[PDB]
RNA sequence: UAACCGGAGAGGGAACCCACU
């Protein structure tokens, strides 16, 4: 039913459950997300 | 919430630094662990469970005789002589309830050591083991499906034997839920524990990817099954599907690509788990060497002996097995030229990754678990008493029930079960008439603490009313 | 540096005869 997408995909199960709402991070978002994680990973 | 999860995760990482017992800290593989599980040690049935080093229960016995009886001091010694003569252990894992349980453990040690009752011809030390996870792993549903005839004392002895075998397999045999039944901080209930459960799962995945998992035990032993639920890329459904595949077609693993040759697992998912699946048998399939580094690890092993290759995957056996025996030559390999060849074939800066490839060629399937840590008194006290000395504080009033006089002193216990010795300075004697006016023998009396020496069976208890304020 | 015990409202009726104040 709902386990076929977990077991029959070419994506990891932990990787599926690590970006479940929106999957993947593109190339143009990569540097902006790196700078955002650099600003936000420092507190 | 962040610092509470950090304080909980520090205790989790401490508890996720597993250190089960091994033979001499290395006939047969493993140690024949005889776990003892007491119920009251007061003329109550105390159980023993001999589980071998392969991870399976082998024998069991009872012990309803103890030294209840007030004067027959060799009946427990005679019963332990007749039981240890009917058992072939290699390590004795004793639990603990009170300090009388420590005296019973000392009597068991006097029976084992003073008669060579550790192998029937040679003394083998009895190890003190805390019992907090085995008391909550004998009530689990997994321990209710290994046997349905015996009480929870035999399951507690079996849980102590399995914990002495491996604590990560116990953590890999409790659902995660069941991790939230072990408390490491007294403020983890007020905060949300969904991210705490995901951090516990992150630490379990970290431990499982550092140590590694064997697949030839997940199709034979049920205790060593359900280990793919914490592997990289293999979740609960993928681990259960892998176990169903390996138990439905009777599939065994002779290499790492057996789920790619038979179409059991995804290609990218298999490349994610190309350094987290290990088999007992190619030769670099029970290690972290991926299939894109097979002919580089084998090239560095051929270069580690100056042996000409026979189209090496297994054919140049002198360069491949003699390097698994001992490090043959590491001065014939140069990681600068290796990284330069990796920057023209392979296409990637692998210069310190080849140090890990060399470590896998030397001793593959290395375990990052720490060494076994023996109980050092505060670890013993916190284990058998379940109370730490940081909880008590100078300034608090505690009820103590006096039991015996030592010669003039006040020997009593607490409600938590800690033996406290109040000296004559508070009782108001040195050798003079004695402290009945201060406290009543047998009864319990509240007193203000002024010292914390619970490890050495000492407690400062002011019996004067002027010192309580 | 100790010490074993434990469970409680039962339960019927109809018919006839004898006797008491």
């Amino acid at each position: 039913d709902q386990d076929n997408e977990i077991r029959a995909t070419d994506l990891p199960e932990r990787f599926q459950l690590r970006s479940i709402p929106v999957k993947g991070a593109e190339d143009d978002e990569l540097e902006e997300e790196a700078d955002w994680i650099y600003r936000n990973a420092f507190a | 919430k962040e610092y509470v999860i950090k304080a909980c995760s520090r205790k989790l990482y401490n508890w996720l630094r597993v250190a089960p017992y091994r033979p001499d800290q290395q006939q047969g593989k493993g140690i024949r662990v005889l776990g003892i599980a007491f119920s009251s040690a007061r003329d109550h049935p105390v159980f023993c469970a001999l589980v071998n080093g392969e991870g399976e229960v082998t024998d069991f016995l009872r012990l309803p005789h103890f030294t209840e009886e007030r004067e027959k001091k060799a009946q427990d010694i005679e019963t332990l002589k007749k039981f240890l003569l009917n058992k072939k252990p290699h390590v004795v894992t004793v639990a603990g309830e009170n300090r009388d349980a420590q005296m019973l453990i000392e009597d068991v040690k006097r029976i084992v050591h003073e008669l060579d009752q550790g192998q029937q011809l040679s003394s083998i030390g009895v190890e003190l083991v805390d019992n907090e996870l085995a008391i909550l792993y004998m009530n689990s549903k997994k321990s209710e499906a290994e046997f349905r005839d015996y009480p929870p004392v035999l399951r507690q002895a079996v849980s102590l034997a399995r914990r002495i075998q491996d604590p990560l397999i116990e953590f890999a045999q409790v659902c995660s839920e069941d991790i939230l039944c072990l408390k490491f901080h007294p403020l983890q209930e007020h905060v949300v524990k969904e991210e705490l459960l995901n951090a516990l799962y992150c630490e379990f995945i970290n431990r499982v990817n550092e140590v590694g998992v064997d697949v030839n035990r997940a199709i034979a032993h049920p205790y060593s099954q359900a280990l793919i639920q914490y592997v990289c890329g293999l979740g609960p459904r993928k681990g259960t599907h892998l176990l169903k595949i390996l138990k439905q077609n009777n599939t065994r693993l002779e290499s790492r690509t057996q789920l790619v040759t038979m179409c059991h697992m995804g290609p990218k998912v298999f490349m994610n788990c190309a350094g987290f699946l290990k088999i007992d048998t190619e030769v670099l399939d029970g290690s972290r060497v991926h299939p894109e580094t097979y002919e580089w690890a084998r090239k560095m092993a051929v270069d580690a002996l100056e042996y000409d290759e026979s189209a090496e995957d297994a054919n140049p056996a002198g360069a491949l097995e003699e390097i698994l025996e001992n490090p043959e030559r590491l001065k014939d390999l140069d990681l600068d030229a290796f990284a330069e060849e990796l920057e023209r074939q392979g296409y990637g800066d692998k210069h310190i990754t080849l140090y890990d490839i060399r470590a896998e060629l030397s001793c593959r399937y290395k375990d990052l678990r720490t060494a076994y840590r023996s109980p050092n008194t505060e670890e013993i006290f916190n284990m058998l008493t379940k109370e730490t000395p940081e909880t008590f504080y100078i300034g608090k009033l505690i009820i103590c029930n006096v039991t015996g006089i030592a010669h003039i002193g006040v020997k009593t216990r607490l409600d938590n079960g800690v033996t406290g010795f109040i000296p004559t300075k508070f009782l108001s004697d040195k050798v003079v008439k004695r402290p009945e006016e201060r406290v009543k023998v047998g009864m319990t009396v509240h007193c203000r603490i002024m010292k914390i020496d619970i490890e050495k069976f000492s407690a400062d208890l002011t019996c004067r009313t002027s010192d309580l304020m």
